[PDB]
RNA sequence: GACGAGCUGAACGCGAAUAUCUCUUUCGCCUUUUACUAAAGAGAUCCGCGAGUUUUGCUCACGCAGUCGCAUCUUUUUGUGGGGCU
RNA sequence: CCGAACG
C-alpha cells in the first residue's frame, strides 16, 4: 500500500511457497510461509530447523519474530516479481 | 536516495557478526531491507597461520536474500552490472554542355 | 525534527572520519546523510578491527552501526549551526 | 461425471438442409454444432429427419444463427418448434397384462 | 462538438416518443414513411471511403 | 495477526536468553504480549502455571499438535 | 422540450430499433405500425402442431429461430436493462427521493 | 420410446407380479424376451388409462404497474396460470411468478413486450412436467388441421401429430 | 464466383499479438506452478446484472488498453472484454461463457492470479454455466442492486450449492439506487441489506 | 524535476447528420430515349469533420518559480553490553 | 401513386 516499500511486498507475494529464514542467532529455517507482517513476523509451515550445531529437527508450525529474523531466501521464480520487471532498464 | 544509483549494481554486505554477503542489487526498502539477487554468504575462518586470508573464506550459496536494515552495518560495490529515410533520391544523369 | 541529523544532512562532500558500533574505522568523503544518518561516502577508506585498510570509490554505512563522527578542523560549525532551529 | 445441468433440453425443432446435396456437411455442422453447445442434442427419427433440442428461444435462436454461418453455411429450414411430450399414468391399470 | 445547423435535426423525437393512437391517416402514413426513412438513414450509412479533399472556396 | 489462528492451542514459545516455556495460549496482544495457560519451563520441569511474556521476549513459537 | 415533447429510453423501441427493420426486409414481413419493403430475393399439415399462431415479431424477434431462409440481417430484438427512473416533478422535494 | 408418442414414458410403475420361464438358458437370452420385456411394457402401460405431459415454463415476468394486465391478458391468451405478482422491495417494478406451459412459450416473450410497450421484460426456465389436459389415446373427437384444437383435445391431437412426424400411423 | 474470394473468415476476430499487462508472461507462469495462489473463479447473475462489466472493470485495471477506452468513448459504446464474439456483442449480451485469470493485487500487495469465467446469465444458456460451474471451486453470484433477485441468479445458486462451491456475492450497479432510484442512503442501506438477505 | 487563441498548410483517419451519381442485374411505369419507381449488389462523389509542429498573423503571457544534483518506549534509524572453550 | 422534354 501507499507507504510501504517493496521487499515487503515481495515478502507477501512469497506466499504459499516453500523458503527459508536466517534469523541474528544464526539457525537456518526452511517452510512454506503461510502471512508476514508489515514487521516481517512470519508464519511458516512444513518447518524444517538447522541449529547452530547442525542440528536437524521437525517442526509443524512457525512464527518468527522479523525483528529477531536476520534475512529471507526466496525462490528466484519469485524474482520474477512485477517490481523486479518494471523498474528494470529493459 | 542515491542507492537508487546501485539497483543492479553487484555489492557486498557486512553484517553485525561481521558474515559478508555478496549479490546484486534489485530493490531497497526506507528499512535499509535490501534484496540481494545470486547472494552468496562468505564467512571468515580463524587464519590458520601459514595459508592465505583470501583463499579459504567459507562461501555458502544463499540464491535470492532480502537483507533486514538492524544487522546491515556496511555496504560496498563489488563490481559492475553483470551481463528516418528523408526525401532524397540519387539517380544517374549526364553533366549537361553549352556549347 | 532533532537538532543534530539536521545539522549531519549538510555535511556534503565533506571530507571526514567514522568509527564504527564494533570498532571498524573510516575515512571518507560525506556523498550523502539522510534522515535516518545512513551515510554514503565517496573516496574511502576502510581499516577493520585488526585489519588491513582498503580503500574504497565508493561505500554505505547504516546510520544505526555508527558509532560516531570525526568532523574537520577547518569546520566552520557556526555556519551550519545556524539554520537548524529553521523548520522548512 | 458429466454436466448434470439445472435445465433440460425441452424445446425441439425441426432441420432440414434446403439442399440434400449439402445434408453430409449440414449434420457436420450439426456435428460441430454438438461441439460447442451443451445442451444442443441432435436427435433421428424413424422420421430419419435431425430435431434439435434446446432450451428456449435464444438458445436455439443463437444456436440457428451458428449453424447457419459458423460451421455448415448451408441454410437449412427449420419447421415450427415442438416440444418433448411425456406419457404418465393416471390410476393403475385392471388388468395385468403378459407378453 | 458544433454542428452544422442543418445536421441537426429537431423533429426526430418525434420518432422516438412513439407514436400515440390519436394519429389522422395522412399524418399515420407520413410519420411511418418518415420514421422509414429515419430507421433507414440511421442503418444502412454507407461510410464511403477517405479520399482527400479539394476545399473549393479556399483554393478560389 | 496469525497468533489468532493459534487460539487454545498447545505451544512452545522461545525467549530470550534460550528459554523455553510451553503452554496453552490464552491470548495476545499487538505489543505481542502472550499469556498463556499451564505453561512449563523446559528447562528446570516446572510447570508455572499461566503467564505473560514481553513483546521483544519472544524469538519464535512452535506448534506441537 | 415543449419541442422535443419528452425524452426517449433505449427502451421503448423494443421491435422499432433498426434491428427490428432489418429482421423485417429480411423475411418480407412488416411491423404494423412499421414501413413497407419489396423482396430482397424474389409444411406437413398432419405433422406440424400450432397451438399459438407464429406471429411476425415472432419471426422479428428470433429471425433465425422462426424463419426458414433468413438473411442478410444483422441481429434482434435484444432488450436494453429496464430503467428505474421516473421524472421526479417539483424541484422542491429532496434530491433524492423514494417513488411511490 | 413407449407406445403412445415413442417419447420418454414417465411417472410409470412396473410392477413384476410373475414371469413363467423357460428353464434352460438358450430358451430365456436377450433374443427372446428383450422384445417380450417392451411389449409388456407397451400393453400394461396401454391400458392404465395413459395419459399425455407437457413441460411447463416457471416465468418470471418484471413488469411495471402499467402492464399488469396486459402480461394477464396474453399468458391467458397463451394458458399460462399466473402464481403471483410480488411488489419488488424498493423499485416500482413487480416480479410476477407464472406457470406457462413450454409449448405456450412460442414468441410469449414478444407478444408480452408488444402489448406493453415493452415496459416488461420475462424469463422463462424450465420447471416441470404435468399432464395434457383431455384423452390423448381418443378417437371421440375427430379434429381441426391448420386450425387449433381446444382444450378437450390437445392430448388427442398432439400424441397424434407426435406420431404423424415421427413416421407412425394415427 | 468463378474466382472465389479470399476472405477474411469474419467468425470472432480477435487481436493478432499478446497484449501489454501490468505483470509479465513468467510472472503469471510463476504464478500458476504453485496451488496456494490461483483461484478459480465463475461468474454468474441474471441476465444483464453486470456480469460482464465486471469482468471488463478487471481487465481495465490490470491491462493497458487506455486508447481502447478512447475508442469506445469516441464510438459512443462502452467495452466488452469478454463478449468478444462480434455477434454476442450486437445483442449486449455474454452468450457463450469465456474464461481469463488476471493476476490481481491484494491489500498485502501478494498478487493472486484470479480465473474469472465470464458467464452468459441469459436462462438459456445455462449450458455455458455448468461448464464453467465444474471448472471453477469457486463463484462470484453478481446480484444487481436494483432488481434484486431474479431466476437465474438463484438458480445459478442452487447449481453452486449442489456442486459444493465457494459463493460470493457481488451487488453490481449500486448507482442506479442513487441516479435511477434516487432512494436516500438509508433506503439504500435497507434494499441493499434487502438483497443480501433474499 | 515546468506554459494558446485564429488561418493556411500537415500526413495520417470516418460520436451524428446524408444527399447525389455510376455500373451489373431484377421489378414497375411503358411506344422510344431521357426523366423515374423499388429491390439486390458493386462502385464513386459531394457537403463537412479529429489529433499530432508548420508556422504566418496575438491583440495574451511569464522565471529565488509551483518542484531542485517518514525525525526519541515491547515491531524496525537510537541495536545487550563483557568474557571465553574447539 | 402523383411530371417534364423529345420523337
Ligand atoms: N447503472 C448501471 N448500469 C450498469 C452498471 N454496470 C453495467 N451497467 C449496464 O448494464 C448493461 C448490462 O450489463 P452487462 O455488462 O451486459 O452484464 P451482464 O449482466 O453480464 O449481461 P449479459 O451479458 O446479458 O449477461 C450494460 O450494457 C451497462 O449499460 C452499473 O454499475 N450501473
Ligand atoms: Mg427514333
Ligand atoms: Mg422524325
Amino acid at each position: 500500500a501507499k507507504g510501504i516499500g517493496i521487499p515487503v511486498k515481495l515478502l507477501h507475494e512469497a506466499e504459499g511457497h516453500v523458503v527459508t529464514v536466517e534469523l541474528k542467532s544464526g539457525e537456518m529455517y526452511r517452510g512454506e510461509l503461510c502471512d508476514a507482517e508489515d514487521n516481517m513476523n512470519c508464519q511458516l509451515k512444513d518447518v524444517t530447523a538447522t541449529g547452530r550445531d547442525g542440528r536437524v529437527t521437525q517442526l509443524a508450525h512457525l512464527f518468527i519474530r522479523g525483528s529477531r529474523v536476520r534475512f529471507f531466501i526466496i525462490p528466484d521464480m519469485l524474482k520474477n516479481a512485477p517490481m523486479f520487471k518494471r523498474i528494470d532498464p529493459k | 536516495s542515491k542507492l537508487l544509483q546501485y539497483i543492479n549494481f553487484r555489492m557486498r554486505v557486512t553484517l553485525v557478526d561481521s558474515r559478508q554477503i555478496v549479490g546484486r542489487f534489485m530493490a531497497f526498502d526506507r528499512h535499509m531491507n535490501l534484496v540481494l539477487g545470486d547472494s552468496e554468504e562468505f564467512r571468515r575462518l580463524p587464519p590458520k597461520k601459514g595459508k592465505s586470508e583470501e583463499e579459504r573464506e567459507e562461501r555458502r550459496v544463499l540464491g535470492l536474500v532480502l537483507l533486514r536494515g538492524e544487522e546491515i552495518v556496511s555496504l560496498t560495490i563489488e563490481g559492475p552490472p553483470p551481463n528516418p529515410g528523408g526525401p532524397g533520391i540519387g539517380r544517374a544523369v549526364g553533366r549537361g554542355m553549352p556549347a | 525534527m532533532v537538532k543534530l541529523v539536521r545539522f549531519l544532512m549538510k555535511l556534503a562532500n565533506e571530507t571526514v572520519q567514522i568509527e564504527l558500533k564494533n570498532g571498524t574505522v573510516i575515512q571518507g568523503t560525506i556523498a550523502g546523510v539522510d534522515i535516518a544518518m545512513n551515510t554514503h561516502l565517496k573516496a574511502v577508506k576502510l581499516t577493520a578491527r585488526g585489519k588491513n585498510p582498503v580503500s574504497m570509490d565508493h561505500l554505505s554505512v547504516r546510520g544505526n552501526n555508527i558509532r560516531y563522527y570525526i568532523l574537520p578542523d577547518s569546520l566552520n560549525l557556526d555556519t551550519l549551526l545556524v539554520d537548524i532551529d529553521k523548520p522548512k | 461425471r458429466p454436466l448434470r445441468f439445472q435445465t433440460r433440453s425441452t424445446v425441439k425443432i425441426a432441420a432440414e438442409p434446403l439442399n440434400p446435396s449439402e445434408l453430409p456437411k449440414m449434420v457436420e455442422g450439426l456435428r460441430k454444432v454438438s461441439k460447442s453447445y451443451p445442451l444442443c442434442s441432435t436427435r433421428v427419427e424413424e422420421s430419419g429427419e435431425h430435431t434439435i433440442f434446446g432450451t428456449g428461444e435464444m438458445y436455439l435462436d443463437c444456436l440457428m444463427k451458428d449453424l447457419r454461418e459458423l460451421y455448415a453455411e448451408v441454410e437449412v429450414k427449420v419447421a415450427d418448434p415442438v416440444v418433448a411430450f411425456c406419457e404418465t399414468v393416471v390410476e393403475s391399470s385392471s388388468l395385468k397384462c403378459f407378453a | 462538438h458544433t454542428r452544422r445547423a442543418f445536421d441537426v435535426p429537431l423533429v426526430n423525437c418525434w420518432f422516438q416518443e412513439h407514436c400515440p393512437p390519436t394519429y389522422p391517416v395522412k399524418v399515420r402514413v407520413s410519420y411511418q414513411k418518415l420514421l422509414k426513412n429515419y430507421v433507414l438513414n440511421l442503418l444502412h450509412a454507407r461510410p464511403p471511403k477517405s479520399v482527400k479533399k479539394k476545399y473549393l472556396l479556399r483554393a478560389l | 495477526p496469525e497468533l489468532k489462528r493459534f487460539m487454545d492451542k498447545k505451544l512452545s514459545i522461545t525467549l530470550n536468553a534460550n528459554r523455553h516455556v510451553s503452554g496453552t495460549l490464552r491470548g495476545f496482544d499487538q505489543f505481542m504480549n502472550l499469556v498463556l495457560d499451564a505453561t512449563v519451563d523446559e528447562k528446570l520441569k516446572v510447570d508455572i502455571g499461566m503467564v505473560v511474556i514481553r513483546g521483544n521476549s519472544i524469538q519464535t513459537i512452535e506448534a506441537l499438535e | 422540450g415543449q419541442l422535443l415533447t419528452d425524452f426517449p429510453d433505449r427502451n421503448y423501441f423494443y421491435l422499432f430499433e433498426p434491428q427490428a427493420f432489418v429482421t423485417a426486409k429480411s423475411l418480407n414481413m412488416c411491423i404494423p405500425g412499421g414501413p413497407k419493403f419489396e423482396p430482397l430475393f424474389r409444411n406437413d399439415i398432419n405433422k406440424l402442431i400450432i397451438r399459438s399462431p407464429i406471429r411476425t415479431e415472432y419471426k422479428v424477434a428470433f429471425p433465425y429461430l422462426y424463419n426458414n431462409r433468413p438473411r442478410k440481417v444483422r441481429l434482434s430484438v435484444y432488450h436494453h436493462p429496464m430503467s428505474l427512473y421516473i421524472k421526479t416533478e417539483d424541484p422542491d422535494l429532496p434530491a433524492y427521493y423514494y417513488d411511490p | 420410446e413407449g407406445p403412445l408418442c415413442d417419447e420418454p414414458i414417465r411417472n410409470v410403475k412396473f410392477k413384476i407380479l410373475d414371469a413363467a420361464i423357460a428353464p434352460e438358458p438358450i430358451h430365456r437370452g436377450g433374443g427372446q424376451i428383450i422384445p417380450t420385456a417392451r411389449r409388456v411394457c407397451y400393453s400394461a402401460f396401454l391400458m392404465a388409462t395413459p395419459r399425455l405431459m407437457e413441460p411447463v415454463y416457471y416465468v418470471e415476468i418484471q413488469t411495471p404497474a402499467d402492464c399488469i394486465a396486459a402480461i394477464y391478458n396474453v399468458l391467458a391468451k397463451r394458458r399460462g396460470h399466473v402464481t403471483a405478482d410480488v411488489p419488488k422491495p424498493g423499485t416500482p417494478i413487480f416480479i410476477v411468478k407464472a406457470y406457462l406451459p413450454v409449448v405456450e412459450s412460442f414468441g410469449f416473450e414478444t407478444d408480452l413486450r408488444y402489448h406493453t410497450q415493452g415496459q416488461a421484460f420475462c424469463q422463462s426456465v424450465f420447471d416441470h412436467w404435468q399432464v395434457v389436459p383431455g384423452d390423448p389415446l381418443d378417437k371421440s373427437i375427430v379434429l381441426r388441421p391448420l386450425e387449433p384444437a381446444p382444450v378437450q383435445a390437445l392430448a388427442r391431437e398432439f400424441m397424434v401429430k407426435t406420431r404423424r412426424r415421427k413416421g407412425m400411423s394415427d | 464466383p468463378i474466382v472465389a474470394p479470399v476472405k477474411v473468415k469474419k467468425f470472432e476476430t480477435l487481436e493478432a499479438e499478446p497484449l501489454r499487462t501490468h505483470y509479465s508472461n513468467e510472472f503469471l507462469a510463476t504464478l500458476m506452478a504453485n496451488p496456494e495462489l490461483v483461484r478459480n473463479v465463475a461468474v454468474v447473475g441474471h441476465l444483464h446484472h453486470g456480469k460482464t462489466t465486471i469482468m471488463d472493470m478487471f481487465v481495465e485495471q490490470t491491462h493497458e488498453l487506455r486508447k481502447m477506452t478512447a475508442a469506445q468513448q469516441a464510438a459512443g459504446k462502452q467495452l466488452r472484454f469478454t463478449d468478444t464474439r462480434l455477434d454476442e456483442q450486437a445483442r449486449a449480451m455474454s452468450i457463450k461463457m469465456m474464461p481469463m485469470s488476471l493476476v490481481m493485487e491484494s491489500h498485502s500487495g501478494k498478487s493472486f492470479l484470479l480465473n474469472l469465467l465470464d458467464c452468459p446469465g441469459h436462462v438459456n444458456f445455462n449450458d455455458e454455466v455448468t461448464a464453467a460451474m465444474r471448472l471453477a471451486d469457486g463463484v462470484m453470484l453478481v446480484v444487481d442492486a436494483a432488481e434484486g433477485i431474479m431466476v437465474v441468479t438463484e438458480r445459478a445458486v442452487r447449481q453452486a450449492l449442489q456442486e459444493g462451491l465457494s459463493i460470493t456475492l457481488m451487488i453490481s450497479k449500486v448507482d442506479r439506487l442513487i441516479t435511477e432510484l434516487k432512494l436516500p442512503p438509508a433506503d439504500a442501506y435497507h434494499k441493499l441489506r434487502h438483497t443480501i438477505e433474499e
